DNA sequence: TCGGATGTATATATCTGACACGTGCCTGGAGACTAGGGAGTAATCCCCTTGGCGGTTAAAACGCGGGGGACAGCGCGTACGTGCGTTTAAGCGGTGCTAGAGCTGTCTACGACCAATTGAGCGGCCTCGGCACCGGGATTCTCGAT
DNA sequence: ATCGAGAATCCCGGTGCCGAGGCCGCTCAATTGGTCGTAGACAGCTCTAGCACCGCTTAAACGCACGTACGCGCTGTCCCCCGCGTTTTAACCGCCAAGGGGATTACTCCCTAGTCTCCAGGCACGTGTCAGATATATACATCCGAT
């Protein structure tokens, strides 16, 4: 029934746009999933179109899905391979989200940068200690791999 | 050659067979002689209603059913899979039946 | 005409939305748990010690909160009122 | 004109997303109550307390719910026939 | 002959509402007997020591809620009592 | 309630009501039994068997059975909790047990 | 009319049923032995208390109610054979 | 080099010497604050008797002890001197305190 | 809060020891803490029962005694 | 025997007749009492006293001591096998327990 | 005001020790204790008394009556001699 | 991975007795009334529970070195599971007998109830001896050295 | 094997304190005497169910052979509790102060026991019929050897 759910979640994308964000399948397959979004300016990711690419369980909406940027961002921990630790779209995944729940939820982590629980060191080290150079190295890598 | 099942795939059937149904497994006439023993030892010339054995049955065969789950466990914690007497004797001084 | 049909319709709303005690459009809807009752705030914050007065079902919560859902229906339904008369 | 008729659709478009299981995303189709008062299907919970052996969690907001704890509140099954009912009108007078 | 007492035909009545088709056999019956026999005793003997404990001499309604709070268990007690409250107000007005 | 009509009645409940104030006189649980007693305690037996009885209808209906046996009284209390708890002691005649194997035992999956 | 040896007519493969029952998968030979001591020291304990209620009522016939009563005093409680 | 006794001679002699002895072995100021603050969730602005706190505290060694002996004969059943988490549980199982 | 912490690490020895125990693995200390925390709840809860029909605010000797009685924990020394 | 003093002395025993009479009635135990029954219950507490007291006396000479207190009654109801069969669940507040440590513990050659 | 009375085994039990044990005392808590034993051996005795008078139909607790809960609620040599001491007690009251 | 052999779930006719329902009646439940005592309410008092210093010091917290126990791996040889042919007695049905459970009637000896009364038992005071404590000395396990 | 140093434990004598055992005054519960309704003992009768027996069918118990999964012992490794010395936190104790509320007394009234009359709620009993057990016959899932 998960392909269902994503069916009216498509429909309901459809009849609502989201803030400057989109979703598609990729190609045929519908267990996963490729979406874009644009940088926010409370954040220092502007202007960055970020990849996203989701698989999603059998059970959606009871276990949760798992993400992937297609980017090397300067986050404290959006790793290399996109993967983010995220508690409540591995832990803490409440029956009741959906999909864009989820992308505006990581809007904001993109927006309030979380160093308490990294993946890679420097980044997270670098946000911890300086914030003006932090954020000249974020909106550089953001230029290069998207403009 | 003939067929054979492997030592322990049989044992596993058979306790899928009887968690499944409800008849009593004791045969009636053997349980019914060992209560009328056991009482002539008490008071000579008792008579027993029909439906007075078949509650004593039925509390015996609960009661050991009971017992044999809590000796599985003990088997068990000691990395066995075979239950022995000592595994037995361990549950009763745990529940408290002989101390 | 004149909307005629949705004035029918609407009506038939609203008769499902009726206080068991005020019997009109119920303001703060809320319910004290325990039954399926829902009254409005203001009769039933006296009648906390003795219960539901339909049911006879003891309260089950001190506080009395307000039903959002429940809310949200009475504010739409009055737009929708509004608007369908054309003001 | 405009065809201020689309303000309506707004409204009608406001209704579902109240009258919507918040889990499996359909109409409501059989309306179960909890303690903090969070409307559901009742299959899609059932769905959602037998994989737990104890007490579950509010999907939405609190903790500890229970199949004793909910009850099942029809007040919401005969609201959501009278949506369709309002939707149905009108395509038939629009 | 000689009458017996037994909760057969009230227990029927409770199934054909919760059930209206569903029926029971006998042996099931003679089980229910038993249970709600069984809860009507350590009902009133706990309501009963209660009212010893206290010195008073008259097991009245709420010497019964405060056993029914003791015996049963958690989420259980919490519907029983409200169940038993909402019978007594109906009864007395 | 005004209603001047058998106290079963008055009370909305199904159990007797006069009967267990009997039970509750004659048994020498007290030398004064209060007219609240036996109302109140009415309703709390008739609820506890109400929610027996349905969880017992639901096993049935599942074995596709449409008559309550003692097996399907042991499935339903067993299973549940609050009720298990209750009645931890009870050995219902003629219930089976409660089909589970240890998962040692089970089969060396891959 | 004295009999013997009855407790034999509790035969090992009768004990293999209860513990299959039970969930147990592997049972050692020396456990039959074992058991048949235990499910004797059992019915002792309520046949006593059985027969001292049927004494008590001057009867020689010991009634369902008579052992229903014995096992329930011991904390074992049953269902289904009245009371 | 000065003197050390072996691993486990201490035990056994602090063993004779709690077993010989029968004064309580909680610290009573840190017991009384647990009992209060479980009271608190059931009821507020509770009051406490002194020898209500002594009562509870007295039961509340006496089950603990009693829990750590059946612990014990799980440990030697698996050929263990250890006790473990799993003794206290297989244990508390067995007794039907969590069935 | 944090009140079960001062049923510190020697104080669950010493119980250990009057129950003959003598070699004690690093993780039974935060196991016994929760274990106790479940025997109390249980004992207070049905002590503040009866504190409450009697319509009292001290919780007595008695109390402690009845509900550990009907728990089948009887105590010998503070009257009954 | 007859005689018109105290149901006690007159049955001969050390223990109110009188007073388990009256506890008997306004106990909610039965609707009537017979006349016997005190009589055989006063006695009957009085044998179960006498055995653990003279148990419990032994056990306090045994550590010099020349007045009882509660560990010598545990240690009284524990040795001994029927006693400690019929108080198995009851706790002696201050009681103590049993010198015991278990065989496989003890130091080896 | 003047304290209500409180009841209690206290003297019949050093009456039964001074028997006994001519020479050894009894120290407050340890009185305490035999006093609740009394207690709650009389409640078990009685409440058994009273649930078998009431299998029988019958609504006098007679001294039978007190034979058979001792019966069923002694371990074997205590209900012997028990049962004896109670037996000589009650001939010896109405003879 | 793979085709056998085997046990299990499923579908269909059919036949029986257990369940659900109607009836007569009778005994227990409901209704009206009276009286008495148990419990609710008000006021008070003084017992004991909470709260707070401040000084001592027993006990908890921390760190460290190491040695003994937890645990995984291997192997060997016996105990036990599976299958089969044979022997035993359980189960069933039917029949005959009567011991004893169960109920009714009658009659009386036993226990409840009540008023007078008087001694056993409880509250309070007090004192001396049993026990706690401490200091010194004898001895007795324990460990490492051979 | 042993023996010697080092802690630990048991024994003994002197001192001091406070609680157990006994005495006394006094209230109130146990005792005595008489009366009276009825629970219970006992004889008699009925007839339900328990016991004994016998013959037949076949399901289950049993004794035996065989092969293999596993219980048990040995070895080796490493890591994690134990013993111990040092420092730091807070329990314990002796004391004082305030006032909350537990316990008690006096009063009043309304709630429940007891009684009598009357009638319908529920139970034994009898009867019809369909839910489920049975028996046959299939499809299908699973185990195991050999690839
Ligand atoms: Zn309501
Ligand atoms: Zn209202
Ligand atoms: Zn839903």
């Amino acid at each position: 029934s998960a392909l269902k759910r994503i069916n009216k979640e498509l429909s309901d994308l459809a009849r609502d746009p989201p803030a400057q964000c989109s979703a598609g399948p990729v190609g045929d397959d519908m267990f996963h999933w490729q979406a874009t979004i644009m940088g926010p300016n409370d954040s220092p990711y502007q202007g960055g179109v970020f990849f996203l690419t989701i698989h999603f369980p059998t059970d959606y909406p009871f276990k949760p899905p798992k993400v992937a940027f297609t980017t090397r961002i300067y986050h404290p921990n959006i790793n290399s391979n996109g993967s983010i630790c995220l508690d409540i779209l591995r832990s803490q995944w409440s029956p009741a989200l959906t999909i864009s729940k989820v992308l505006l939820s990581i809007c904001s982590l993109l927006c309030d940068p979380n160093p308490d629980d990294p993946l890679v060191p420097e980044i997270a080290r670098i946000y911890k200690t300086d914030r003006d150079k932090y954020n000249r190295i974020s909106r550089e890598w953001t230029q290069k791999y998207a403009m | 050659k003939p067929h054979r099942y492997r030592p322990g795939t049989v044992a596993l059937r058979e306790i899928r067979r009887y968690q499944k149904s409800t008849e009593l497994l004791i045969r009636k006439l053997p349980f019914q002689r060992l209560v009328r023993e056991i009482a002539q030892d008490f008071k000579t010339d008792l008579r027993f209603q029909s439906s007075a054995v078949m509650a004593l049955q039925e509390a015996c065969e609960a009661y050991l059913v009971g017992l044999f789950e809590d000796t599985n466990l003990c088997a068990i914690h000691a990395k066995r899979v075979t239950i022995m007497p000592k595994d037995i004797q361990l549950a009763r001084r745990i529940r408290g039946e002989r101390a | 005409g004149a909307w005629a049909h949705s004035r029918a319709a609407l009506d038939r709303l609203e008769k499902l939305l009726r206080c068991s005690r005020c019997t009109n459009i119920l303001r703060e809807p809320v319910c004290l748990g325990g039954c399926e009752h829902i009254f409005c705030s203001n009769c039933v914050s006296d009648c906390i010690g003795t219960g539901c007065p339909v049911c006879y079902t003891p309260a089950w919560i001190q506080d009395l909160k307000i039903n959002r859902q429940l809310d949200s229906m009475i504010q739409l339904c009055s737009k929708l009122r509004n608007l369908l008369h054309d003001n | 004109s405009a065809l201020r008729v689309e303000e309506v659709q707004n409204v009608i478009n406001a209704m579902q997303k109240i009258l919507e299981c918040p889990i499996c995303l359909e109409l409501i189709k059989e309306p179960v109550s909890t303690k903090c008062d969070h409307i559901f299907c009742k299959f899609c919970m059932l769905k959602l307390l037998n994989q737990k052996k104890g007490p579950s969690q509010c999907p939405l907001c609190k903790n500890d719910i229970t199949k004793r704890s909910l009850q099942e509140s029809t007040r919401f099954s005969q609201l959501v026939e009278e949506l369709l009912k309002i939707i149905c009108a009108f395509q038939l007078d629009t | 002959r000689s009458r017996k007492e037994s909760y057969s035909i009230y227990v029927y009545k409770v199934l054909k509402q919760v059930h209206p088709d569903t029926g029971i056999s006998s042996k099931a019956m003679g089980i229910m007997n038993s249970f709600v026999n069984d809860i009507f005793e350590r009902i009133a003997g706990e309501a009963s020591r209660l009212a010893h404990y206290n010195k008073r001499s008259t097991i009245t309604s709420r010497e019964i809620q405060t056993a029914v709070r003791l015996l049963l268990p958690g989420e259980l007690a919490k519907h029983a009592v409200s169940e038993g409250t909402k019978a007594v107000t109906k009864y007395t007005s | 309630s005004a209603k001047a009509k058998t106290r079963s009645s008055r009370a909305g409940l199904q159990f007797p009501v006069g009967r267990v104030h009997r039970l509750l006189r004659k048994g020498n649980y007290s030398e004064r039994v209060g007219a609240g007693a036996p109302v109140y305690l009415a309703a709390v037996l008739e609820y506890l068997t109400a929610e027996i009885l349905e969880l017992a209808g639901n096993a049935a209906r599942d074995n596709k059975k449409t008559r309550i046996i003692p097996r399907h009284l042991q499935l339903a209390i067993r299973n549940d909790e609050e009720l298990n708890k209750l009645l931890g002691r009870v050995t219902i005649a003629q219930g089976g047990v409660l089909p589970n194997i240890q998962a040692v035992l089970l089969p060396k999956k891959t | 009319k004295v009999l013997r040896d009855n407790i034999q007519g509790i035969t090992k493969p009768a004990i293999r049923r209860l513990a299959r029952r039970g969930g147990v998968k592997r049972i050692s030979g020396l456990i039959y032995e074992e058991t048949r001591g235990v499910l004797k020291v059992f019915l002792e304990n309520v046949i006593r208390d059985a027969v001292t209620y049927t004494e008590h009522a001057k009867r020689k016939t010991v009634t369902a109610m008579d052992v229903v009563y014995a096992l329930k005093r011991q904390g074992r409680t049953l269902y289904g054979f009245g009371g």
